[PDB]
This record gives structure tokens, sequence and C-alpha cells, in this order.
């Protein structure tokens, strides 16, 4: 049974000294049992913001599209209580080698600010895809800023590489932790 | 030279439109001095009408298209106001003068140029839609001398002249040989994700607006400054919901086919009323091309313009 080393490696975007505490978090949370042809990477983002006003947007399940790109529409299911175990239904704006998804809520830990979502179904081509991510606040003078860090395993689809899967994940993710940075500061 | 054209535009099989084109008639004066020069022969030749086509393939969002729509032609005639300003060569001057238009449409699009306000105040600087939005464009100037077509992405300008289909415009696709070493000298990856796409996004390689994915995805246009021939039988402006399910050769061909079929069955219509609004064999081509694209099974948006060059038939 393999398993994902993110916490070996300092990743991007992050200090020496903040990688002493969050490299915690890492073998914490992000951290996954690889299966056969599969994949995974990590992905940090500072956020000039407290961590409880970043968290405050991260946990909307039902309004991802406040801090993602690519959401056209998102409906989950009337009677909605956000519990783990809840599912939205997604749709993609056009033009990306994807149409739909299926996601549902796996970790809401309000407790420790993590954030874990599966994709389940839906017209695209990252099966069996898990996310997670923590929110992690820092103090430094007095200055209060929030390193974010999302992760990820997917299968790799059949055609691709390791490389090429990563490379379009990664691409999202960074481009979505973009979009929080700026909604969060903006608040 | 009397503007002979026909459009159709279709959602089709998608939830969403976000196709858009735009048909100026008459809209431009281009200086004699920017088309051809002055030999032994008409002293009251100082300037030449030019009529502008435009097709707009938008993705991600319709608001980038419609903007070329409404906005693109007034761009591109305040350029033309600028070298009326003066202070072969024409060929460059019209390649300049494209590029800066559609480099400052993309700059209004991303909210980096102010956008001009209508109480003569400060222009208005302000992103017009999303970050994630885009939108291809394929333009096209017609006057009595030359064509001048202006490209950026995936849709197509074909001419039909004599019996040869000749594309004016390149398509500009990721997996392209120039375009793929283009973006990787500039640090980009393309990948093949259901197709060539920058990063496994997008599928093409040019694009107005795509914010996100500057300094990749490029607004510089192949631009083409074509002489007119008396054996033009016609200029077609599509998106590729058109060229997807379709040859160039065969799409110019029905087109021709269906104009003279018209012709045949009607006769010419009365003279003073050609040239405000569609011509009736334009149209019915290009009515006939939108539906056998749906028949044969496009799931697109299909847009298409269809433009008679013929004097006469
Ligand atoms: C934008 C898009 C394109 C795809 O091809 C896959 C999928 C549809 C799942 C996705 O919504 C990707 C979402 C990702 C990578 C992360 C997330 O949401 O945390
Ligand atoms: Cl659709
Ligand atoms: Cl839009
Ligand atoms: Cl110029
Ligand atoms: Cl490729
Ligand atoms: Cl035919
Ligand atoms: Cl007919
Ligand atoms: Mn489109
Ligand atoms: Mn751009
Ligand atoms: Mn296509
Ligand atoms: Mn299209």
């Amino acid at each position: 049974p393999t398993y994902t080393t993110h916490h070996l490696a300092i990743p991007s975007g992050v200090t020496q000294d903040e990688f002493d505490e969050l490299k915690q978090s890492v073998v914490e949370f992000h951290t996954y049992q690889l299966s056969q042809n599969q994949c995974s990477s990590l992905l940090a983002q500072r956020i000039r913001a407290p961590n409880d006003v970043v968290w405050s947007i991260v946990r909307r399940f039902d309004q991802p599209q406040t801090y993602k790109h690519f959401i056209k529409s998102c409906s989950v299911s009337d009677n909605f209580t956000m519990a783990v175990g809840s599912t939205r239904d997604v749709n993609l704006i056009s033009g990306l080698p994807a149409a739909t998804s299926t996601e549902r809520l796996d970790i809401l830990d309000d407790d420790r600010q993590v954030l874990g979502i599966s994709i389940i179904g839906g017209e695209h081509r990252l099966r069996n895809y898990r996310s997670v991510i923590s929110v992690h606040g820092f103090n430094r003078d007095g200055a209060i800023c929030t390193v974010a860090l999302e992760s990820y395993v997917v299968d790799v689809p059949e055609g691709n590489t390791e490389e090429d899967t990563r490379l379009f994940a990664d691409t999202v993710v960074k481009l979505n932790l973009q979009k929080l940075v700026s909604v969060a500061e903006s608040q | 030279c009397i503007p002979l054209w026909g459009v159709v535009s279709i959602q089709g099989n998608r939830s969403e439109m976000e196709d858009a084109f735009a048909v100026s008639p008459h809209f431009l004066k281009l200086p004699i001095k920017m088309l051809m020069g002055d030999h032994e022969m008409s002293p009251s030749l100082t300037h030449l009408t030019g009529h502008f086509f435009g097709v707009y393939d938008g993705h991600g969002g319709h608001k980038v298209a419609d903007y070329c729509r409404d906005r693109l032609h007034f761009a591109l005639a305040e350029e033309i106001e600028r070298i009326k300003d003066e202070l072969a060569g024409r060929q460059v001057q019209w390649d300049k003068v494209f590029t800066s238009c559609f480099l400052t449409v993309d700059g209004e699009i991303e909210g980096k140029i102010g956008r001009a306000v209508v109480g003569s105040s400060d222009k208005v600087l302000e992103a017009v839609a999303s970050e994630t939005v885009g939108s291809t464009a394929v333009v096209a100037l017609v006057c009595s001398s030359h064509i001048v077509v202006s490209n950026c992405g995936d849709s197509r300008a074909v001419l039909f002249r004599g019996k040869e289909a000749m594309p004016l415009s390149v398509d500009h696709k990721p997996d392209r040989e120039d375009e793929y070493a283009r973006i990787e000298n500039a640090g980009g990856k393309v990948i093949q994700w259901q197709g060539a796409r920058v990063f496994g996004v997008l599928a093409m390689s040019r694009s107005i607006g795509d914010r996100y994915l500057k300094p990749y995805v490029i607004p510089e246009p192949e631009v083409t400054f074509m002489p007119r021939s008396r054996e033009d039988e016609c200029l077609i402006l599509a998106s590729d919901g058109l060229w997807d399910v379709m040859n160039n050769q065969e799409v110019c061909e029905i087109a021709r086919r269906r104009i003279l079929m018209w012709h045949k069955k009607n006769g010419a219509p009365p003279l003073a009323e050609r040239g405000k609004g569609i011509d009736p064999a334009c149209q019915a081509a290009a009515d006939y091309l939108s539906m056998l694209a749906l028949q044969k099974g496009s799931k697109d948006n299909i847009s298409i313009i269809v433009i008679d060059l013929k004097a006469q038939r």
C-alpha cells in the first residue's frame, strides 16, 4: 500500500519557517493511499487575509462559483444542510474538456478548517478525483496572513501520462487558489 | 461596389448562444492611398467605401463575443482615423492597423485599456467579462479594390475564386507547428486532453480576451491583403460549427450553386433596392449551408456570412 509523500518537499509559495508548521498538516490531511496508475500533487497559496474569512469563503460547498473558476451554474438538491454526504451538480462553462461534474462533500471540519470533496460523476476525464483544502493562519509582528493548502489525487485517464494530468489538474487548482486570494483580500 | 451578403447565426444543440456576428455596409471611407497607387486614372476617385463583416465565436461565456460585435468595427475605424493624419508597404500598413485594432480590443476586454465614456470624461477602466472568457474573431473588409481579412482563432474565411476555394486565414490551433513552438518559447505547455490544448484547457492558440492565459493565448491576428479578381465568386465567413463538419471546397460550391439556383427561379431583384439589407440569394445559401451543418450533425453554435462578389449573374 503506497502513499503520497508531499511532506518531503516544500511546495512552491511557502517559506521554510512556515513549512515547519505546515509540514504537520500535510501528513495529517494531504496524504493519500496511491492505487496503480494514479497521481497526486500538493499546492499552496499565501493569502493576505485572516484565516477565518478565508475559511468562511472556502466552506460554502453550495457556492463554489464564488471562489472557483469555470463554473456556469451549481445546484444542490433542494433540502440542503451542508452536511458531510451532501452533493452538488455543476455545469461548467464552454470551451473546456469538460461539461458537467457531480461532487460529494466528504470532509467538512470547522474546528480545523479543512474541506474535502470527492467527484463522483459527470462528463470529464478526471475520474476518482479527491481534494482537500486546509486553511492555516499565521502571525508575524501583528500581521495576520493565511496560507491555504490544496491537494488532490486522481486516476490518470487512458491516453495521457502522469505529468499531463498533474499539469492540467495543477493548472486549474492554482487558478482557483489565485481567485480565492482576490476574493478574500477584498473582504 | 454594392454589398451583397446573407447571414444565419444559430445556437443549435448548445445550451448557450456564444457565437455573434456583425455586418456594417458602407462603414468606412478607406483612402485610395491605402489600396493602390495612381497611374494614368480617375481624379474624382480619392476614397473608396469599405464594408465590414465579422464573426466572433466566444468560449466560456458570451460577453466577449458580444463586445466584439458591438465594438470591434468602431475600434478599426478609429485606427484608420489615426492614419488619415499621416505624419508593398500597404500590406504591412494593414498588418499594423489590424494588429493594433485587435490589441486595442483585447485590452479593453481585459480591463487594461480604458473604454470611452459618453459624458466626455474619464475613460471607464474595467474588465468586460471574467478571466476565463474569450472569443475568436475573423473579420473582412471588402471594397471594390481589395479584400482584407484579419484572423484570430479557428474561425475561418474562405474565398471562392474561379473553381478554387482559397482560405484567407489559417486556424490558430495549439498543435500547429509554429504555434506549438511559439507557446513553448513563451513558457507555456500544450497537451493532448480531448484535443490539443494550452495547459489542457483552451483548444486554440489565439483569441480575444482569455486574460488568464496571457501571454500564451495572444490576440495578434494573421492579416491577408488580397486584390480582387473578376473570377471571384464569393467570400464566406464562419465559425467552426460549420467547418468542423464541412469541407472548404464543398461549402464554397454549395454557396455558389444556391445563389445561382435562386437567380434562376426568381431573376434579379430591383436594382434600386439592391444593397440595403440582405441579398435573397446570399440569404438562401447561408440558410442552406446552416441546415446542412445541423443535419450532418453539428452540435455547436453555427454562424455564416455569405458574400456574393459577382457584379452580375
Ligand atoms: C474545471 C474542471 C475541468 C475538468 O476537466 C474536471 C472537472 C470537471 C472536475 C473540473 O471542474 C476540475 C476541478 C478541479 C481540478 C478542482 C476542484 O474543483 O477543486
Ligand atoms: Cl452545451
Ligand atoms: Cl459571459
Ligand atoms: Cl499603422
Ligand atoms: Cl500536442
Ligand atoms: Cl448544392
Ligand atoms: Cl431557390
Ligand atoms: Mn464557442
Ligand atoms: Mn488576451
Ligand atoms: Mn472545433
Ligand atoms: Mn465553436
